[PDB]
């Protein structure tokens, strides 16, 4: 419904399910790398001790932590141990959203199933790759 | 001399103000922010915090590790006790460059003078002197840089005993026997001395 699309935001999927553990033990991320075009709406999450936009004082200096909550008809996925699977990721304002949390109203009434999805801002860190 | 702790408090805060008052903020009156723990007046009245950076004197406790009773004379008719107390004192700097001022103040105490102007003013000897750590407390907003230290004391307190009294007159009797328990004596010596 026009509601549940008032926003477009881009989702990297990664396509292929083939991560594995090198011959020395690292992580190898899945491969395939997607980009697809998505449609829903984002608002603040608002409940309990959850941490919108807000700053962090550190000795090391200062963060910012940020999460949000999405209703969606798409059907995005997070981290899996047993189907083995990662988890995909939402641009929001151009920086990466993780998603945490799924919440599955599908197929309980025709014009208003969907989906809810907490997604929490990613921490900024330096690169570092394995690949065999 | 009588061992106070609200007298030692004052009087470590008016030498502090000529020791370290450089170093400080300064209120209306131009006076540096040198002030004592817990402020309160009228028993209900709070102090507000000064102005960083400033410096606070608490007096944590008193103990006796030398004996129990030092001396026990005569000074006039009335009898006196000494006493030895030993007496921990913190003192802390609040603000910024807290650190950098607490060691300064540390290399002062140590002088041959400054130590005459605390006996001058508290009547009491710098014993010790412990380490200065750097802190910081978020409070809100910002943290706050603070560098607290801790100052031994030792001091002699005096006090008048008014129930006592003097021996001034003495009267002594005695025996000679010739053998034990022989019931008349074989002489009787009788004294009598007076102080005078």
């Amino acid at each position: 419904m026009r509601l549940l699309n008032r926003h477009s935001f881009v989702v990297k999927r990664k396509v292929s399910e083939d991560g594995y553990y090198n011959d020395d033990g690292d992580w190898v991320a899945s491969q395939d790398i997607v980009e697809v075009n998505c449609k829903g709406n984002i608002q603040p999450y608002i409940k309990g001790s959850v941490k919108n936009g807000t700053q962090i004082a550190l000795p090391e200096g200062i963060r910012l932590t940020d999460t949000r909550i999405l209703y969606t008809t798409y059907k995005l996925r997070t981290s899996d141990d047993v189907e083995w699977n990662e988890s995909d990721i939402v641009m929001i304002d151009g920086h990466e959203y993780e998603v945490f949390m799924t919440m599955d109203w599908s197929q309980q009434l025709a014009h208003t199933s969907h989906y809810e999805y907490i997604i929490i801002r990613r921490d900024k860190m330096n690169a570092v790759r394995n690949s065999r | 001399m009588q061992l106070e702790t609200a007298e030692l408090e004052k009087g470590l805060v008016r030498t502090l103000v000529d020791v370290i008052g450089h170093r400080l903020a300064r209120d209306k009156n131009n006076r540096p922010n040198v002030i004592r723990a817990y402020p309160s007046d009228n028993s209900n009245d709070k102090g507000l915090k000064p102005d960083q950076p400033f410096i606070t004197v608490y007096c944590q406790d008193a103990a006796t590790p030398y004996g129990w009773v030092l001396d026990k004379f005569v000074e006039d008719d009335v009898v006196c006790y000494r006493i030895a107390f030993q007496i921990p004192v913190l003192i802390t700097v609040n603000g910024k460059g807290a650190h950098s001022i607490m060691l300064e103040l540390k290399q002062r105490l140590e002088m041959s003078s400054v130590r005459d102007l605390i006996l001058e003013e508290t009547g009491a000897t710098v014993l010790d002197t412990g380490a200065i750590p750097n802190d910081y407390t978020y409070l809100n907003t910002d943290f706050e840089n603070s560098a607290p230290l801790v100052v031994t004391l030792v001091k002699n307190s005096v006090l008048k005993d008014e129930r006592g009294s003097i021996i001034e007159r003495v009267i002594v009797d005695g025996e000679l026997v010739y053998e034990e328990g022989q019931e008349p004596p074989e002489y009787t010596i009788h004294l009598d001395v007076d102080s005078k």
